[PDB]
């Protein structure tokens, strides 16, 4: 049955206090220092942050003030043999009540309330990184005790020196000869001793806040030398720093085929950029260099996956004012404002695909022959409909009613179709070549319906999925010939009876069509597409067959001289039958590994070769 | 003075933004053996260690010695180097063999190539 | 251009100052409901680890004593008409003090002093999970009034009231008619109603806390119905219970196979279950962990960590540690030295495992390696230390020629009964054993005295170059051994050779003639065969033959060679299709076709106008 405790009978009659709520600092320390960062390298992150946002804030005073802009710069000093690490920013700087105000208080942050007094939201907004209150104290994951040296940016501010063992209790005092800005002053821990390097700094500097609004110095040497290209308009930024920019992001040092640069705010605050390389994909490829950026500041997610897996072969970079940040400044897993940001990114995407169709034939081209795997990929693993239609208007298919060397959509493709005809019909083969003399193509040749022809490989199980193209269906030639509805009658019979007799443990069933010309022999299932590729796969791993059909072609030479050859040597001729069967599993793509084939092969033609 | 020019292959999977690109190698001929494998390990030891070779016996035995020279595979334990002057050698990897030994592949997303599969059947 | 402002110029002019850190309650609430937690589910899970942390503390207090002990369950109430969650438990419960010391305080835990004041942490001290003190501020999530009825488990405690908005200020009261333990209410938000719903609750409990430690009842009925049996030694664990949790993790209906219990202390507390599906893997297996970790017995939900090796995902369990680093969001720290030790550990126990397992049972471990060789052939190619790639490779099975079909040896063995004056291992890739006892290659081979292994599933070859060492011995193919390696009359050969080299120059950069094959009128060799057939999977015919050099090397005792050496006269023609043929069934053999079709139409021509004698 059921045994519930829960009732109602609890009454109140006690008088109702009031109280507020409280928070220890000791443990909310302890949580900061060890329990909240993954990477003990962020607090310098943090910091920078913060002296970004005090250099905002100073130069938003500035221009309300409308005075002189004196220089303003982020200087990152490190002393090994110290074991020590100075970051220090000319901003507005901090008062001995705003340092208490600020720094004593967790969870308390100066940027929201200087936000809060902005009555624009754009100014200032944008640019302004803080919003938790908790940053600075990442900076006591590897140090025992900072030295900070504030001075208020005021006409008249004292310089102020604070001092904060990390153990819940901070001192303040008078500091003289302090400059304007604030100076940070970091002891590194005896096992954190690793940020008191240049190297490593300069790394994770360079991997974190890179792109900060500001100029960033460390050890008097500054690495920035490039601006956030993505925040400036379209128009404004030029192609060489474009190929700049692609160079430092996709760590190469070749050029960007294709420069994407979305700007809206309707949706949500984008200021995302993409490129695609000019080199063809390298297999390690086979968050992709394209990590999320929130106020110019790195988010290093690599699990929610901003960007759609297959399109992985994009290089660049996508920055959100508005993303949702953890406490960490990581990103909120499954989350939807993410999830309409992946779906806002894909459709700009393949828009952008369409319209460099549209606007350059050969180019595009050339890029589908370098990434049409990628398009193959995204359209198997999709599972929107009208995904799918957009990913397959990207690609790109030569006809049988065309020359080679040129590719045409699907779109076109069935612009172009007969009003009657309801399908699409597509053929695979290696090269156009061998499509053109397939047999399958040649049965179907009676009719002048237009087909397809795709060559490289997943093209059968992405055609299989798609399934469906502006309403028309796509229908290989196999399956066409399977659903379709000089050896005389009894030689004939007699004979398909013969391959009934010796080949009936592996050809199901034996039929004459009178389709075929060139080729001896045809192979045709049902599930041709996907019997062929789920062999690939159970022969790739052996993991979790199939009814095979074979037909003869009465006019072929080869199968005529069964007629005579079974009556004078009929070991050979049983040879000859295997070896048509063998061939005509190889050319339905349905063989195994031909290795054994071989053997045969060779025996073959050595005995039936002992006439000349 | 027998200088011999050698252009040798060269990619650095670590390095960053590797491209392929072409260097030449100047090497004297007095103070050098012979043998192909005998020039490779000189500029290992002083020229240049980045070049990374496999060589174990030096004598035409492991097979580890074995790349391609003026697009044909040979043995550099065996072969010796040209002795022309105006003549440079060739020095290429095996056709064309690239990292594929260490690029790992994923082979993701094959699931969802199954998942697209059992409509049909 | 180096510049900089850093100086030490700075010092102290008047009497320092001191001050206590404060914190904005408000902002840590708003920042604790807001921007912690990734799921809004979690305050459930939150609320069931207090309630356990709350029965655990009653039962030891009630040990301590050495008194009776009362039921002890957690109770999940949903009522949809209201829209309101209720949670009771019937544990220590809280006083008027202990509510506003806890509840009121952000970051405080009641548990901390709770195990500090164990003086033993050896009982209790692994069956509490509360360790932040923000574990309840989770209900504000979803709660815009928070509802709290608690009273103390003493011999005369008072029922008390706690409400809160989540506004930073809560008011308490004292109340009646309640029981003993804590029952808190959650008027659910208006966008938050789902989890006012049975379905909802039911799933994110069977999520998160299926194994606590108590009964959990969900509207009324129970719904655990299944212990945590990673907790006892593995002697206390029977098959059928091992038979019922595999079917619960795996959520399959089969049996496992091989059933492992890992319980390590001298590493870090590990109480870790693993099993392997009797059923072959599914293509979700081999796409990417299927272990789920539990810290003190709840869900930490990672998916993205991967405690384990890529190639163990194959296996299904829990893994048990009480000392993994937890963020605030109660997730895994990600890159932290523990894990990565765990994970380590792990891979080589389960190595460890494997080969005990191997050596126990061969037809069993012949089974298990038949069905599972694709994840440790993964393990092989991903493995980048040579240790863990010679632990891998322990785990492999080859057939050899030494022995007869049907009988997988392993590296180890085939090592320890060769010569030990040679530091070579030779394996031969062929679709059949039968195939690889014909193959060309092994033939040509067989002048040598020695044992070659026999390779046959796909990406094999690809993980011998990875492992390219093993016991001290170098990997070599029979293709790279006999190309490494160095009837007809002598002018009949030389003229026949020429012929077929100007027939195939472009396709053939060299001919040579081989004495040592006696059933393959033709052999193509590449030096590193190996590595050249699975460059082919990746990367028409003039192109491949560049970038592969397909050395011919022909057979001339053979039968077809001497019927070609006088059909090259009669029927240049039909010459040139055999040599072609030829040349196309050598290339077949070595594996260095990408796609057969096109050989097709040339064969059916050669089969048309080569027989019509007959
Ligand atoms: N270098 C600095 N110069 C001036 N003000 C600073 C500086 N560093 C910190 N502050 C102030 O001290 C506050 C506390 O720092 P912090 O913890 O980073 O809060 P926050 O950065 O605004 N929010 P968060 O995103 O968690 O960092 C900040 O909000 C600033 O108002
Ligand atoms: N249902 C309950 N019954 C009794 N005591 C409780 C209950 N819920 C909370 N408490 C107490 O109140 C404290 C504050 O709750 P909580 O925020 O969950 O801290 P915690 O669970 O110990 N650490 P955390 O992992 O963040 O949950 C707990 O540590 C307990 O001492
Ligand atoms: S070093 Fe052994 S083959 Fe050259
Ligand atoms: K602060
Ligand atoms: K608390
Ligand atoms: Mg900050
Ligand atoms: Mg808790």
């Amino acid at each position: 049955p059921l045994h519930s405790i829960i009732s109602s009978t609890e009454s109140v009659q006690g008088s109702t206090s009031k109280h507020e709520f409280q928070a220890e600092t000791k443990k909310l320390l302890d949580i900061v220092a060890r329990s909240l960062y993954s990477e003990k390298e962020v607090f310098i992150r943090e910091l920078i942050s913060n002296a970004s946002d005090a250099l905002e804030k100073l130069r938003h005073k500035l221009v309300s003030d409308g005075q002189a802009l004196p220089e303003m710069e982020i200087h990152l000093q490190t002393n090994a043999e110290k074991g020590t690490i100075t970051i220090q920013d000319t901003g507005i700087g901090m008062t001995q009540e705003e340092l208490v105000s600020n720094l004593g208080t967790i969870a308390r942050s100066g940027s929201k309330a200087f936000l809060d007094a902005l009555q624009n939201q754009a100014e200032a907004s944008s640019k302004i990184i803080g919003q938790f209150g908790v940053g600075f104290y990442s900076a006591f994951m590897v140090a025992d005790r900072v030295e900070v040296y504030s001075r208020s940016a005021a006409p008249g501010s004292l310089g102020y020196q604070w001092l904060s063992d990390g153990s819940g209790v901070f001192e303040i005092a008078e500091a003289s000869g302090v400059r304007t800005g604030t100076k940070i002053i970091i002891h590194l821990k005896s096992d954190c001793k690793e940020f008191s390097s240049e190297a490593r700094v300069r790394d994770v500097v360079t991997k974190y806040s890179n792109f900060v609004s500001f100029p960033l110095y460390l050890n008097g040497r500054r690495m920035n030398t490039l601006q956030a290209i993505w925040m400036m308009d379209p128009k404004d930024v030029g192609e060489w720093q474009h190929e700049e920019f692609y160079r430092y992001v996709a760590q190469a040092h070749d050029k960007p085929r294709y420069t994407l640069h979305y700007k809206t705010d309707a949706p949500l605050n984008i200021r995302s950029i993409f490129y695609v390389p000019d080199m063809k994909p390298s297999m390690f490829d086979v968050g992709s260099s394209v990590a999320l950026y929130s106020r110019k500041v790195l988010i290093q997610t690599k699990a929610t996956d901003i960007l759609p897996k297959w399109l992985r072969f994009i290089r660049g970079v996508v920055d959100s004012e508005d993303i949702p940040l953890n406490l960490s400044r990581e990103l909120l897993q499954e989350s939807a404002l993410i999830r309409k940001l992946r779906d806002v990114l894909q459709q700009r995407l393949i828009k952008f695909f369409i319209d460099q169709s549209k606007k350059d034939a050969e180019k595009y081209a050339k890029f589908f022959e370098d990434y049409g795997l990628f398009m193959r990929e995204g359209i198997v693993t999709a599972t929107e409909q009208e995904v799918k239609e957009d990913i397959a208007k990207l690609l790109r298919y030569e006809s049988s009613a065309l020359p080679s060397g040129q590719l045409t959509s699907l779109s076109e493709y069935a612009s172009r179709m007969r009003a009657g005809t309801r399908n699409i019909y597509y053929l695979c083969a290696p090269n156009r070549h061998l499509a053109e003399h397939s047999p399958y193509y040649e049965a179907m040749k009676k009719k002048d319906t237009e087909v397809l022809f795709c060559f490289e490989q997943f093209d059968e199980l992405t055609l299989l999925h798609l399934r469906e193209f502006d309403k028309k269906k796509l229908i290989s030639v196999e399956t066409d010939i399977v659903v379709d509805h000089c050896l005389s009658e009894k030689e004939t019979e007699e004979l398909m009876a013969w391959m009934r007799n010796v080949l009936g443990s592996r050809v199901t069933n034996v039929k004459v069509t009178l389709r075929l010309d060139t080729h001896p022999a045809m192979v045709t299932v049902l599930e041709m597409g996907a019997a062929r590729h789920f062999l690939r796969m159970q022969q790739l791993a052996k993991t979790q067959l199939l009814q095979p059909t074979l037909e003869i072609n009465p006019r072929h030479a080869l199968i005529k001289k069964l007629n005579q050859l079974r009556a004078s040597e009929p070991g050979l001729a049983q040879l000859l039958v295997d070896q048509i069967y063998e061939n005509a599993m190889i050319a339905a793509g349905l063989v195994d590994d031909p290795r054994a084939m071989v053997g045969r092969l060779n025996e073959l033609l050595v005995k039936a070769l002992e006439r000349h | 003075p027998r200088i011999k020019k050698f252009a040798i292959y060269r990619w650095d999977p670590d390095k960053a933004g590797d491209k392929p690109h072409m260097q030449t190698y100047e090497v004297d001929l007095n103070k050098c053996g012979p043998m192909v494998l005998d020039a490779l390990i000189k500029i290992k030891n002083e020229v240049d260690s980045t070049l990374t070779f496999r060589r174990s016996c030096r004598e035409g035995i492991c097979g580890s010695c074995a790349m391609n020279i003026n697009g044909g595979n040979t043995l550099a334990c065996t072969r010796r180097i040209d002795t022309n002057l105006n003549k440079v050698s060739k020095i290429y990897p095996l056709p064309h063999m690239y990292v594929i030994k260490d690029l790992v592949p994923d082979l993701s997303n094959f699931y969802a190539q199954y998942k697209s599969i059992e409509p049909y059947l």
